[PDB]
């Protein structure tokens, strides 16, 4: 997965 | 409330606490009998609100992913019929998280959103309700997909264009919300371009703003944009 | 019991689909689930039982130390007063771990343990009888701590004497007992002396005994006395 | 802490 904060 | 009884700063003071012991599911019940005082949240304790809920939605997120993937296999071309047990199992999970997303959703509707008139916190409460809709996303298969998305999509992009307006590109919740509304594109909305686009335009007006950016925000945004990057190198 | 409409077959299933998905409350619920059945449970459904449990106040036991060492921190010289909430917040996670613990302690009363003859199966209760007195006895101050602490010996001490007539030194099940209590001895009941003694012995023997052990319990037999080997180095 | 399993 891509990475999101 | 269950927390109705509680002092709002004991109800701070306590999701601290749940935070450092790694309790997020009651740090997140903390925070919200603390939203439902009716009082605005300060920086601090919107950060406590987003930590808790990301950390609660996210396990379940895991979990779901290892479900649904078993399920799918459980679907394919010579595999043995098990019953539904992995699909009601899968739905409870999906249940619960839907449950999740629609209380923080309901938050920041009641009444978060709507007496937050400050960038920061405008763009704060928008990019976690773009979030929210992104998780209900991430399940929907019905009738309602679409209109998940667009809710997602709608709340993200009132957070951009406020935080292009009043926000430093440097911001960390500028580049938080950069972030996860380009992989809204690239994971959601089949949108892989403009999730490219918008990572790459992103860190570039980022790293020309640096020569200004406070040492309290540059591990938080270099932090970020080291995100972006890595999404990038993902994508390209 | 919110499973009593569930078939003992798919509450195990689930069970596995909780572990794959570290969702260990959900597997210990589906456990609870099947062990109310009233059927005894295989050598694996042993394993799936202790495994969610262990999981589930494991993680209230880190929880429960975070927040104690906050509390006793809070309760030295020089410390400000910040009010009633740390030692709020460690009771209410200390009562829900005691609430996993006495659910736990009452499966194994009603009614694993009576029903278990074999040694494997009996053995295995009554460590578990003497792990959750245990972590009863980790948080008990009030009059109560005394008793709990001999129920917790009690319980190991049965099990000791089944496993050395019954079982093999190397038995996993045995060694698994032996290096646990160890850890009582040493941790809970104030006797260093023997917690070194039992890891020894325990050790030695089954070295001894290696020349004829499965490749099956191999390497959870080699974990478990390297695991004694870690608490000895610990200790000496 | 020690060990234990
Ligand atoms: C739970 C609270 C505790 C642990 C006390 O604080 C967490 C972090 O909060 C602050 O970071 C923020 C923050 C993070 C930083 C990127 C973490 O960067 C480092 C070097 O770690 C990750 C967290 O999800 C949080 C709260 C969330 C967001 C997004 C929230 O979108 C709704 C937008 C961007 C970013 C902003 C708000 C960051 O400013 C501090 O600056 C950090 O020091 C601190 O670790
Ligand atoms: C949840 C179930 C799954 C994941 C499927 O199985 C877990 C493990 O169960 C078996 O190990 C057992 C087992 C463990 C082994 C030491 C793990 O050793 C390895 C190499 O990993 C740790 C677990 O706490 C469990 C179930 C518990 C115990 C104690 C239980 O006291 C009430 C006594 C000793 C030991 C025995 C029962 C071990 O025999 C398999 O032999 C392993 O392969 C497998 O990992
Ligand atoms: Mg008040
Ligand atoms: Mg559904
Ligand atoms: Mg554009
Ligand atoms: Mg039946
Ligand atoms: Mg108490
Ligand atoms: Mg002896």
């Amino acid at each position: 997965f891509p990475a999101t904060v | 409330g269950a927390m109705g009884s509680m002092e709002r700063a004991s109800l701070i003071q306590k999701a601290k606490l749940a935070e450092q012991a790694e309790r997020y599911e009651d740090m997140a019940a903390f925070m919200k009998g603390a939203v439902e005082k009716g009082e605005e949240l300060s920086c601090e304790e919107r950060n406590l609100l987003s930590v808790a809920y990301k950390n609660v939605v996210g396990g379940q997120r895991a979990a779901w992913r290892v479900l649904s993937s078993i399920e799918q296999k459980s679907n394919e071309e010579g595999s043995e019929e098990k019953g539904p047990e992995v699909r009601e199992y899968r739905e409870k999970v999906e249940t619960e998280l839907q449950g999740v997303c629609d209380t923080v959703l309901g938050l920041l509707d009641s009444h978060l959103i709507k007496e937050a008139g400050d960038a920061e916190s405008r763009v704060f409460y928008l990019k976690m309700k773009g979030d929210y809709y992104r998780y209900l996303a991430e399940v929907a298969t019905g009738d309602d997909k679409k209109r998940i998305i667009d809710s997602a999509r709608s709340a993200y992009q009132e957070a951009m264009d406020i935080s292009k307006k009043e926000m430093p590109p440097t911001n960390p919740i500028r580049l938080g919300l950069a972030l996860n509304f380009s992989v809204f594109h690239y994971e959601i909305a089949n949108s892989p371009e403009e999730a490219i686009s918008l990572a790459k335009t992103t860190f570039d007006e980022a790293m020309a703003d640096l020569h200004t950016l406070s040492e309290d925000s540059y591990k938080d945004s270099t932090l970020i944009m080291q995100l972006l990057r890595d999404n990038l190198t993902l994508w390209t």
